[PDB]
């Protein structure tokens, strides 16, 4: 089992032996949980910063509460002075019907699991022979970079 | 067209035909949506009633907020913190994606004329349900944004011995 995942220095690196009975559909799904992991650590670490720079969009979230009074960090969500919990629970339920009815394969694209094609697509059909392992790998690394400055950041902003 | 859940009370109960012609497909989760609907509805009724007799006395968050002090209807949704509705809702998503914490023994060996019966008693009591929590919190909304307006007092205006 010697796939993107591995590149970088050290090779296999498996030192709890994970994959030491191992199979396909295991495999796949492992890959797919590291990538959408990663990818949501990216994303959370680009809203995080340019939260902590300072910007705001404009207008109120509530009756009466701007999107620049709330506090910053994990006060936002929980604890005194957090945002209303019916707007916090209106957006949970919007980002899931989002993902449910958004990021499904619906058409047959198929090859990752975590591909959404359904036809739409800016350039991934001319390039072919070997962008597509080193993409990989690079969307894999960053996500894992990711993942760790990300609980990083939440574990210094909680005892900070 | 002709399916269970179809009783005499009256017959076929498709005045603006939302069906019409469709497909096998799109009826089948059509129906998948209603049997979910009304069993969360029915859940629902049983357990807006509960609380006003019993209540369990865990500390939601350790030290404070004890359930036995939140409010009942809907009004703990603003009491409950963010993170316990996440927390629930991620379980019952594992619940629901997963087999976790689901038993096939509960699919049980009935005959076809007995299944039958059986799920169209299911789909009418979720029916009716499903309009008695639209009342429930219709009511509840009512009377918590002005205090005296539909001059029926307390939670629950029938069963009125809990009182
Ligand atoms: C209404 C909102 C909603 C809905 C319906 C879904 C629905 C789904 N999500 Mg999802 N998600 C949402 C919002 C939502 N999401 C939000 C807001 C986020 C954050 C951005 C995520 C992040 C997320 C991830 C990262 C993953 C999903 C996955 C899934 C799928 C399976 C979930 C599952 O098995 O249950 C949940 C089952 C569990 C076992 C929960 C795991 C919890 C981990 C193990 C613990 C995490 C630590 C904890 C949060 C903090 C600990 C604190 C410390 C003090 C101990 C399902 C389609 C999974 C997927 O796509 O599967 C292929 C997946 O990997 N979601
Ligand atoms: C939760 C996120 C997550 C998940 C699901 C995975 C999953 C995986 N990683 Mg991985 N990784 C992550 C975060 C994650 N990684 C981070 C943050 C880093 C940077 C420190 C790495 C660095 C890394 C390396 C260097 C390698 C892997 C490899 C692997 C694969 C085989 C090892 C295994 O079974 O891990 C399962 C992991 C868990 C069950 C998480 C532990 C949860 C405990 C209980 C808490 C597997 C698909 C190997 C691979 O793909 O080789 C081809 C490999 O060589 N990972
Ligand atoms: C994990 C991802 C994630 C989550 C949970 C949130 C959640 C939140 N963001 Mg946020 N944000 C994100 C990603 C995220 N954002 C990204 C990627 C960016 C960069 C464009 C921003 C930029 C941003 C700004 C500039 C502001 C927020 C604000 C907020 C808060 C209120 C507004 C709202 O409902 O969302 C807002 C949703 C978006 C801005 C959509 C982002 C693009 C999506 C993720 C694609 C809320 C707690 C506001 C706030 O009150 O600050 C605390 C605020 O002023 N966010
Ligand atoms: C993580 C939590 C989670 C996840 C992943 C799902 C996943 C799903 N739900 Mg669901 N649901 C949940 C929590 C969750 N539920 C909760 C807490 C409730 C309240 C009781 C419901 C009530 C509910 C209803 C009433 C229906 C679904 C339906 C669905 C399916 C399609 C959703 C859709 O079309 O877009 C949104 C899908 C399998 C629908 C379905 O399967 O029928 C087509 C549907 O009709 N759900
Ligand atoms: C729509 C459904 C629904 C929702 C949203 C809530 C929401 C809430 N309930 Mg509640 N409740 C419900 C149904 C529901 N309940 C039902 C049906 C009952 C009757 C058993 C109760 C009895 C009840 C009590 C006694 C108390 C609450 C309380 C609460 C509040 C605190 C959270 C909590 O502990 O929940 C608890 C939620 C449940 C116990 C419902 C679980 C129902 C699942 C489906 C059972 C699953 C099967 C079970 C594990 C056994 C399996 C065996 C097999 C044969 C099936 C919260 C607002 C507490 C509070 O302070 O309220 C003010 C409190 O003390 N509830
Ligand atoms: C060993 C497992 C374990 C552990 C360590 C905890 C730990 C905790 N739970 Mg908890 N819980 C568990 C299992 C566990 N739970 C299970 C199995 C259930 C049944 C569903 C619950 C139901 C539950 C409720 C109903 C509540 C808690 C609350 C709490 C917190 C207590 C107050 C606090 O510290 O506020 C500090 C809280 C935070 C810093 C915010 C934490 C945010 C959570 C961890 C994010 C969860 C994300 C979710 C799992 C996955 C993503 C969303 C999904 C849709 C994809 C604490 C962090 C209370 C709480 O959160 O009050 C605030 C609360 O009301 N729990
Ligand atoms: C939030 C928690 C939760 C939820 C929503 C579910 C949901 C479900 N469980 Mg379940 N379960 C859970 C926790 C949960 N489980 C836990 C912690 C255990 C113990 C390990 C079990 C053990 C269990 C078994 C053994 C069985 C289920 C079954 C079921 C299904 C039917 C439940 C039903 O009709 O009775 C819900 C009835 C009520 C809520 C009425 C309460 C009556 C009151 C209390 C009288 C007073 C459903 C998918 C059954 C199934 O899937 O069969 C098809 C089944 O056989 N569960
Ligand atoms: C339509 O939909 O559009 C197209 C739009 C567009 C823009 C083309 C698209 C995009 C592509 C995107 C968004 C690509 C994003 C890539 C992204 C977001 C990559 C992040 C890496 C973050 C890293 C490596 C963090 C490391 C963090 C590390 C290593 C840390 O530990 C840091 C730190 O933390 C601590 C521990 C503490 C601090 O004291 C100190 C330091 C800082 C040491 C999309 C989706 O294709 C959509
Ligand atoms: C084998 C194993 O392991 O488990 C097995 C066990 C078993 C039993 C075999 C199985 C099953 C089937 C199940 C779960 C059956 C349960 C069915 C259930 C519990 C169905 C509730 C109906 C509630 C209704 C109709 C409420 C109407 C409420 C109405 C009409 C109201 O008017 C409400 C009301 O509020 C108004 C609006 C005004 C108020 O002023 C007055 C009141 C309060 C009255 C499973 C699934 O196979 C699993
Ligand atoms: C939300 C996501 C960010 C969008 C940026 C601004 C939108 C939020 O603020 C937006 O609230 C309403 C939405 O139409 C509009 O305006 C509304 O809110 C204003 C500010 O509370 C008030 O005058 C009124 O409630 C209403 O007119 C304006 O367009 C803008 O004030
Ligand atoms: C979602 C499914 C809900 C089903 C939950 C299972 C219910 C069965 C047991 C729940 C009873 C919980 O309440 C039981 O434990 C509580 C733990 O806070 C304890 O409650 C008591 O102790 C607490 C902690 O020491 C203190 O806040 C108080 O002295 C008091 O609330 C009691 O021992 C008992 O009231």
């Amino acid at each position: 089992e010697s796939e993107i995942g591995a590149q970088a220095p050290l090779g296999f690196w498996d030192p709890l032996g994970f994959l030491d009975r191992a199979d396909q559909e295991t495999f796949d799904r492992l890959r797919y949980v590291e990538l959408k992991h990663g990818r949501i650590a990216q994303l959370a670490f680009v809203g995080n910063l340019i939260t902590r720079a300072g910007y705001h969009l404009p207008g109120d979230i509530s009756l009466g509460r701007a999107f620049a009074d709330v506090p910053n960090g994990i006060a936002a969500i929980n604890g005194p002075d957090a945002i209303s919990t019916a707007a916090l629970l209106q957006t949970l339920a919007f980002i899931g019907f989002l993902e449910t009815r958004v990021m499904i394969d619906a058409t047959g694209e198929s090859q990752f699991r975590g591909d959404f094609r359904n036809g739409f697509d800016f350039g991934w059909d001319k390039q072919s022979p070997e962008w597509q392992t080193n993409k990989r790998a690079i969307e894999l690394n960053q996500g894992r970079a990711a993942m760790m400055g990300i609980l990083g950041l939440m574990m210094h902003e909680q005892v900070g | 067209e002709n399916e269970i859940g179809v009783l005499p009370p009256t017959g076929f109960f498709d005045p603006a035909g939302l069906s019409d012609g469709i497909s096998q497909e799109k009826f089948d989760s059509y129906r998948l949506a209603e049997l979910k609907h009304g069993r969360a509805a029915m859940l629902a009724v049983l357990g807006y009633v509960a609380p006003e007799t019993y209540r369990f006395g865990y500390d939601l968050i350790p030290g404070e907020l004890s359930t036995n002090d939140i409010p009942n209807g809907v009004a703990a949704i603003k009491a409950i913190p963010f993170g316990g509705w996440a927390q629930m809702i991620a379980f019952v998503g594992c619940v629901e994606t997963y087999g976790w914490f689901t038993s096939p023994t509960g699919v049980l060996d009935l005959p076809d004329d007995i299944l039958a019966k059986r799920q169209t008693a299911e789909l009418q009591h979720g029916r009716l349900a499903m309009l008695a929590f639209l009342e429930l919190i219709r009511h509840d909304s009512q009377n918590l944004a002005q205090p005296g307006f539909d001059g029926l007092d307390n939670l629950i205006t029938g069963l009125p011995f809990l009182y």
